[PDB]
């Protein structure tokens, strides 16, 4: 839903092991993109084939663990094991398992005050209401006047 | 960024004083004269400092 | 399995949000029947004023068959 | 954040030209006395070597993979500096919107130095006043003189330093058993054979280890024209 | 479209305000915290409250801002974004094609007429004896 | 329009009878030209500069707060006079709304 | 951290170029002048590489000061023309029963709409492209071509013309009109010229420039052909 | 028990957010193009639809689609030769997930299968293609 | 911007070019380029110069053939 659906950036995969694409000026090789799928294969084809991870299965022990231990994960993790995980899933698993940063108020250092400031804050808050009781009627009082 | 331009610096140390070989602490120039003469009153405004608070500000007549 | 080619899908709709974008009872996606109208209008005009050169400097004479205060006569 | 641009290529992953060429010495040096370049490489190759190794992997506990990997595991201390940090980046191009500070909620202000200036606005509704700005000085509880919200300096500084990344990755993680070169030369072994390369970064690793041009191919891949 | 704009036309950063519909609720949903229920007294404020990275959704929509920028392959949009994309460049291009084979056929033949007939086809002949092709443009006479 | 804050009778009531509104004065004191000193160079005199601003100054109540300097715009917020690079920070317009987030409370 | 904005301390070139504006006015040569020239081309090729080494900065809203900066000049473009509009119809009441001979409304006036619509669908295929990430190498040679023929066509219609800027208030507005269209075409040789694929693409100011002054260019000549020729 | 973690990404500008740390050894070990391999699972409708582009692509595409074979389109260039071991790989990959599945919670014994025919294994790594994109027939015939 | 399906409604595919066999006719595929790639853009580049052509010729009969015979003196 940006550029126009081109990422600004991406992978290009080439056949030949010594192919350059700026020093060659050739005019046979095709460039293939991430999944592998050749550049003379349009998008709107290769984006309705569905591609799936394969990892090497000694990983599975592994990613059973993570399963047994995490099981919000485990359906995720199935997923990769059976070969059935697209993109769109790792992206889902991804952010599912993203969480913000915390902060403690209580690990803040407060700027310095005494015991006995400390027990006048009521006070101060009364001082408080007053100014303003007393700010909003001079409003009224001041804007007769004056008019 | 990494390496940008940082968005606080502390400031070094003045350069060391500078002293006479006498011991006298060397004077640099300043504008602001003691003008002669045999007035001598000091005025006083109050005046804003902000909106809260203000200031007294005074002016001599030296 | 299924696939939709992407070309052909719908577009997405705005999200549903605090903050939502709808653009439904503006009624300023496309022209309407009475842009086309003025159109016609003007077609008509530019014809007409060619066509008939006096229609501008009418004829004076009134014949009413019902007098001139009679709906007919108005128009 | 918003107001950052477009992710650059080295922003996902770093060219193998940059992998220091003494790798003996990178895979010995403590984590305080590695810069971003070296430290980038020693968590790609030490990383690298414990996930390409499968059969290991079960039998390692999370702090030893995340060690290996070269991630911080959270805790209140880090988590709260780490989340200051955030918070200060977001303010650089956000606006500045959250509850009415109080006594015991002042409004947090984040610096780097002992001064920002802040402005008060007021509660919602009616209650908010025009801006009345001030100078917020560390150490002292700001009241605004006609709203009487509370606001308090929160600086990021730790140790003749301010919070980074870096700062908190080096003062909390503790480097772990030294890394083995032996298991760099085992995995290199496992997925590099017979001209299949499939273990790149631990082909290079594995190279300058040995010195330098050493193995097949590797002259004439550093050989270069200009 | 050609001109940028930070709020809808944003291909400078690729910044969205929203995240995809694709992804379920549970994995990411768009920063909306209005209907938040109230919080209980007994609650204590931990974090700031401030708006910012604390908030999970938020946090979420800035890591995925920066990392939907490298995908495997392209997200192929429908065929009305790609029409809007170039709908200058295509009416242009039909402009073009009005003005070679409906305005010159038109313009050749009232060129030629005027030859023999002193005046083109759509105008009134005059009979006040002055000489010459005379106006062109008849209704802006 | 804006008529100050809205006060509950409630919030009015004193916790004794002797309470009365605080004298705080709130005149910063006298002032004047800035006096430097012959014996202080230039890097010196900045230093007297700095620690003559009014906008660093505060009154401090009863309770340990301090009501500082504030001004309706930020050009009385900068040193006097204006030095080359004024907001390193960025200042911060706070706002205030009634959003809250389940996130930042713990039970 | 970082500052928002990395601060511009000195600059130099202001003094040069204000300098060489007034060796235009001290001139006792016009040869002076013709040098003079290239040396204002030149510092505003230094100002230019400012903008493009600012790009190290990677500010986000840079892009967006420079395309609104270009939207005000582009509307005192057109408020200029609107002015020398403002003059011609002015003394509209004084044109058609003065012996002078008017410009034809077949032959300019057609030539002219089909060439300058070839070279906005030149342009239009110079976005397309950029869009694409995609360069052909034709495409500035077929804009060359097509400002040839412009400069060709235009030289001769004013030596050919049998009228003078001191016959009447009409043909020195019409030679005016055409000349002030014509010192736009010019400049739009002037930002061609150096009309590359650079691999930051849609980040790049000077595409979206082009685009846009290319297109004022070519309706500003409808309007023209309107009033003068139709 | 699993410890959060803090990841960060960007290299100059730095984001951080806290993650799990199996996600991101996943994350990781999908970042290894060379080992963990996306393959293609075609069906009859998208097979035909190739042959628009590609007409060999289509032939070989619809033997991996007869054989119902997840294939990577680099071997599939090579399907004729590859097509006795790819359906030996398909049964030992099988194997492999059938034992990992079934298997208690809490065992996590490596799988017995012969990994001599998956590829990209320790056992296997690979087959040197040679590229196919040079031209074999004559223009003048 | 009000979200709306594609309209085109003609053929996706024609197939494999095969020396323009088993191709529909000419102007069926005319018809068909237009519909997939819009005909607003059509409608909009022709517009003016139908309206402007119009104009001009009709002046054949209202201007000039009307004129002779609608002449009162
Ligand atoms: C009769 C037959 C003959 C006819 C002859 C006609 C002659 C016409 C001559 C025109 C000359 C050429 C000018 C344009 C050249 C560029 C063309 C181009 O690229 O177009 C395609 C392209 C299409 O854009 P897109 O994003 O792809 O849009 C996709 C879709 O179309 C959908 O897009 P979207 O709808 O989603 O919106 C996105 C797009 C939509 O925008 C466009 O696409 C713009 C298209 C404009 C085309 C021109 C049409 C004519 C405009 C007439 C305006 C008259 C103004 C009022 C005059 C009053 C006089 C008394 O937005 C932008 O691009 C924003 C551009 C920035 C606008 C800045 C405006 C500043 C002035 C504001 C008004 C000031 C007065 C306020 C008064 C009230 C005070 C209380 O246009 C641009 O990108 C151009 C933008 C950059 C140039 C802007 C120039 C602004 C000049 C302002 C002058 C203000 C003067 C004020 C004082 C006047 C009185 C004293
Ligand atoms: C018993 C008696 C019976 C008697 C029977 C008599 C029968 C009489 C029959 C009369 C028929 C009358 C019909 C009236 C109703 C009409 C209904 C209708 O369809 O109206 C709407 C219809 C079309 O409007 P629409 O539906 O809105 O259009 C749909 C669009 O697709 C909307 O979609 P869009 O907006 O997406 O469109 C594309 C748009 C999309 O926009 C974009 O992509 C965004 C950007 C837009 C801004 C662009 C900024 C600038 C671009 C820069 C590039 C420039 C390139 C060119 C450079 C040139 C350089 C030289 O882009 C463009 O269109 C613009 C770019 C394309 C190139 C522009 C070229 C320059 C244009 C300006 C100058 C025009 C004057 C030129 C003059 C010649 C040359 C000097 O309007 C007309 O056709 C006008 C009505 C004309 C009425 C004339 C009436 C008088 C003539 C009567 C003739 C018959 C009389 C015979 C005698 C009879 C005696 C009895
Ligand atoms: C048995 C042979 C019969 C031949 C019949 C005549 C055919 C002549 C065709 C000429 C077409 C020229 C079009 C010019 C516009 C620009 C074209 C373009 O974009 O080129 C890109 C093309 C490649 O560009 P790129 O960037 O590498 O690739 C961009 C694309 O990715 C890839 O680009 P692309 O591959 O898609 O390009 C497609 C196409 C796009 O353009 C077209 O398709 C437009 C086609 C328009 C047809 C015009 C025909 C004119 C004939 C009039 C005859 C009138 C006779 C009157 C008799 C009166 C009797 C009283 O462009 C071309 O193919 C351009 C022509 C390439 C020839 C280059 C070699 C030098 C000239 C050789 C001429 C040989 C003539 C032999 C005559 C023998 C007769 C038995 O550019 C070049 O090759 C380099 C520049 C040279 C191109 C222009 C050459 C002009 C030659 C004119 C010959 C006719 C003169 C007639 C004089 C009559 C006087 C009375
Ligand atoms: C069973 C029923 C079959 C019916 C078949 C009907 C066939 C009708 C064919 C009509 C052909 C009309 C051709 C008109 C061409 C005029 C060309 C012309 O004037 O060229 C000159 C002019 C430039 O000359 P200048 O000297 O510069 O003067 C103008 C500017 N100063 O150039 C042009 O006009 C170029 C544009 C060419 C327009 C060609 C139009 C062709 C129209 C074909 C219509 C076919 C209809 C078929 C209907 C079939 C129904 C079953
Ligand atoms: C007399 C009438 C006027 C003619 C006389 C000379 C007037 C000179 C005034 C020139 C004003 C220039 C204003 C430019 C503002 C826009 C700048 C801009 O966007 O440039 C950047 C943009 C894109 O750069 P990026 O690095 O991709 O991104 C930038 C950072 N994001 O680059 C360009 O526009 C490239 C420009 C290249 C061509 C430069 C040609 C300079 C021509 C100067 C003409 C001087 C002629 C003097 C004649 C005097 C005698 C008559
Ligand atoms: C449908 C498309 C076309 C739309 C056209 C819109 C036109 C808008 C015009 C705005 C300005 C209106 C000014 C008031 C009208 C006055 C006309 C008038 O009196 O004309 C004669 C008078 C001269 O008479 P005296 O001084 O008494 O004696 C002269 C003796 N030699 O002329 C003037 O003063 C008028 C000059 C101003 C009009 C021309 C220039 C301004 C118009 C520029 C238009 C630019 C393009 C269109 C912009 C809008 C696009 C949406
Ligand atoms: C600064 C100068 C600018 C240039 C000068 C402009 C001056 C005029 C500007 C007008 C506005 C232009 C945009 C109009 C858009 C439009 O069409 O707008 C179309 C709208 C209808 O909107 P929708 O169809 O989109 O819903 O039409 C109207 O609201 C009015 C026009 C419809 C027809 C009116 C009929 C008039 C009848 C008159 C009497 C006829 C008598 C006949 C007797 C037989
Ligand atoms: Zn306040």
């Amino acid at each position: 839903a940006y550029n126009g659906g081109y990422p600004f950036h991406y992978v290009v995969q080439y056949d030949d092991p010594n192919y350059d694409c700026e020093a060659d000026f050739e005019f046979e090789e095709i460039p293939r993109d991430e999944f592998g799928v050749p550049a003379h294969i349009p998008p709107e084809l290769s984006t309705q084939i569905r591609h799936t991870y394969y990892v090497p299965p000694q990983y599975y022990p592994f990613l059973k663990k993570l399963g047994e231990d995490t099981p919000e994960l485990k359906p995720y993790t199935d997923k990769l094991i059976m070969g059935d995980m697209t993109y769109d899933d790792y992206e889902e698993m991804f952010y599912k398992f993203a969480k913000p940063l915390k902060i403690y108020r209580s690990r803040l250092p407060l700027p310095y005050r005494t015991d006995e400031e400390i027990s006048q804050e009521k006070y101060v808050n009364w001082c408080g209401r007053w100014y303003s009781y007393r700010q909003r009627l001079q409003g009224d009082y001041y804007s007769r006047h004056y008019f | 960024r990494i390496g940008g331009p940082p968005v606080f610096m502390q400031f070094p140390p003045p350069p060391p004083k500078e002293y006479l070989a006498d011991g006298t602490p060397k004077t640099y120039p300043l504008h602001q004269p003691v003008f002669d003469h045999g007035y001598t009153w000091e005025h006083w405004y109050m005046t804003n400092a902000g909106v809260f608070h203000t200031v007294y500000y005074g002016e001599f007549a030296k | 399995y299924k696939t939709e080619n992407p070309l052909y899908k719908d577009d997405e709709p705005f999200a549903k949000t605090c903050h939502t974008f709808d653009y439904t009872r503006e009624g300023t996606e496309k022209n309407g029947l009475g842009y086309y109208c003025l159109m016609g209008l003007w077609a008509s005009i530019f014809i007409w004023d060619s066509l008939y050169t006096g229609a501008t400097m009418p004829t004076g004479v009134h014949r009413y068959v019902w007098g001139p205060y009679f709906p007919t006569a108005w128009f | 954040y918003r107001h950052w641009h477009r992710m650059s290529e080295d922003d996902w992953a770093l060219p193998l030209d940059s992998m220091p060429e003494d790798v003996k010495t990178l895979m010995a040096t403590p984590q305080t006395e590695r810069g971003f370049v070296e430290d980038y490489w020693y968590n790609r190759i030490r990383g690298e070597a414990t996930l390409l190794d499968p059969e290991a992997l079960p039998s390692k506990s999370y702090i030893a993979l995340a060690r290996d990997m070269g991630l911080q595991i959270v805790d209140e201390p880090s988590s709260h500096m780490m989340g200051l940090i955030e918070l200060y980046e977001y303010l650089r191009g956000a606006s500045f919107v959250g509850p009415f500070g109080t006594i015991e909620n002042p409004v947090l202000v984040p610096a780097v130095g002992q001064e920002r200036v802040v402005a008060c606005t007021g509660g919602v509704g009616d209650e908010e006043h025009f801006t009345l700005w001030f100078r917020c000085r560390e150490g002292f509880m700001y009241r605004c003189g006609e709203c009487d919200q509370i606001f308090m300096l929160v600086r990021l500084y730790y140790e003749d330093r301010y919070w980074t990344q870096t700062l908190v990755r080096d003062t909390f993680m503790s480097d772990g058993d030294m890394f083995d070169l032996k298991t760099l030369e085992r995995v290199h072994k496992m997925w590099n054979k017979d001209e299949m390369v499939r273990w790149e970064v631990g082909y290079w690793a594995q190279d300058y280890v040995l010195g330098k041009g050493v193995l097949p191919g590797m002259v004439e891949e550093h050989t270069r024209v200009n | 479209k050609h001109f940028f704009t930070d709020g809808a036309n944003d291909y400078v950063t690729g910044w969205e305000n929203t995240p995809p519909l694709k992804f379920p609720a549970s994995v990411m949903k768009p920063c909306d915290y209005s209907m938040t229920k109230p919080i209980p007294k007994h609650w204590k404020l931990r974090g700031s409250g401030i708006h910012g990275p604390e908030n999970t959704d938020l946090m979420k929509l800035v890591l995925w801002n920066r990392l939907k920028q490298k995908r495997p392959q392209r997200e192929v949009p429908n065929i009305n974004y790609l029409k809007d994309s170039i709908r200058l460049e295509l009416s242009v291009n039909w402009w073009l094609m009005s003005c070679i084979f409906l305005w010159g056929p038109w313009l050749h033949w009232g060129q030629e007429y005027q030859k023999v007939h002193e005046q083109p086809p759509w105008a009134m002949k005059r009979i006040d004896g002055l000489r010459g092709e005379g106006y062109f443009t008849w209704f802006l006479e | 329009i804006y008529e100050g804050q809205t006060v509950q009778e409630s919030e009015l009531i004193p916790q004794e009878d002797d309470w009365v509104i605080e004298e705080t004065n709130f005149c910063l004191g006298r002032n004047c030209y800035v006096r430097f000193r012959e014996e202080d160079d230039l890097a010196r005199r900045a230093l007297h500069q700095m620690d003559s601003q009014l906008n660093k100054m505060h009154t401090r109540l009863r309770d340990g707060t301090v009501i500082p300097y504030m001004s309706f715009h930020p050009d009385e917020m900068v040193d006097r006079p204006a030095p080359i690079h004024t907001f390193s920070e960025k200042p911060l317009l706070k706002w205030t709304w009634d959003e809250t987030y389940e996130e930042a409370y713990d039970d | 951290f970082e500052l928002n904005i990395n601060i511009i301390n000195y600059n130099y070139l202001g003094i040069i170029i204000t300098v060489i504006i007034s060796i235009y006015i001290y001139n006792n040569s016009n040869i002076i002048s013709v040098y003079n020239s290239n040396l204002l081309l030149i510092n505003i090729n230094i100002w230019m590489k400012y903008n493009i080494l600012d790009m190290l900065n990677l500010n986000v809203l840079d892009y967006k000061i420079l395309l609104w900066i270009v939207v005000i000049i582009i509307s005192n473009e057109i408020l200029l023309f609107v002015s020398f509009y403002w003059i011609y119809y002015h003394n509209y009441i004084n044109y058609y029963h003065v012996n002078i001979l008017i410009l034809n409304s077949y032959n300019i006036v057609y030539n002219n709409i089909i060439l300058l619509t070839l070279l906005s669908t030149i342009v239009n295929i110079k976005f397309y492209n950029y869009i694409l990430s995609y360069y052909k190498y034709i495409l500035s040679y077929l804009i060359y071509y097509n400002n040839y023929m412009f400069n060709n066509k235009i030289i001769l219609e004013y030596k050919n013309n049998s009228n003078y800027t001191n016959d009447s208030v009409y043909m020195t507005s019409y030679f005016y009109i055409i000349l002030l269209h014509y010192i736009h075409i010019y400049d739009s040789i002037i930002l061609i010229v150096v009309y590359n694929y650079v691999n930051y693409k849609n980040i790049n100011n000077y595409y979206i420039n082009i685009n846009i002054y290319y297109h004022l260019i070519e309706v500003l000549y409808i309007v023209i052909s309107i009033l003068l020729y139709l | 028990q699993v410890p959060d973690v803090f990841a960060t990404f960007g290299w100059e500008r730095r984001l951080t957010v806290i993650h799990h740390p199996g996600v991101m050894a996943i994350s990781k070990l999908l970042d290894q193009r060379t080992v963990v391999k996306p393959r293609a699972t075609f069906n009859q409708e998208l097979v035909e639809e190739i042959g628009d582009y590609d007409e060999d692509l289509q032939r070989k595409a619809q033997v991996a689609l007869d054989n119902g074979l997840a294939i990577e389109w680099r071997v599939l260039d090579f399907i004729d030769d590859e097509l006795p071991r790819l359906l030996a790989e398909k049964r030992e990959i099988e194997k492999a997930r059938e034992q990992v599945m079934s298997k208690a919670p809490g065992d996590y014994t490596q799988p017995v299968f012969d990994s001599s025919v998956v590829v990209p294994t320790p056992a296997n790594l690979g087959r040197n293609y040679p590229t196919l994109n040079l031209p074999s027939g004559d223009p003048t015939e | 911007h009000i979200p709306h399906p594609v309209k085109y409604v003609g053929p996706r595919r024609y197939g494999r070019y095969v020396y323009g066999m088993n191709r529909p006719p000419v102007l069926r595929q005319v018809k068909d380029w237009i519909d997939w790639t819009g005909w607003n853009s059509v409608f909009g580049g022709f517009s003016f110069q139908v309206a402007f052509g119009l104009m001009i010729v009709s002046g054949v009969y209202l201007n000039n053939y009307r004129a002779t015979h609608t002449l009162y003196y």
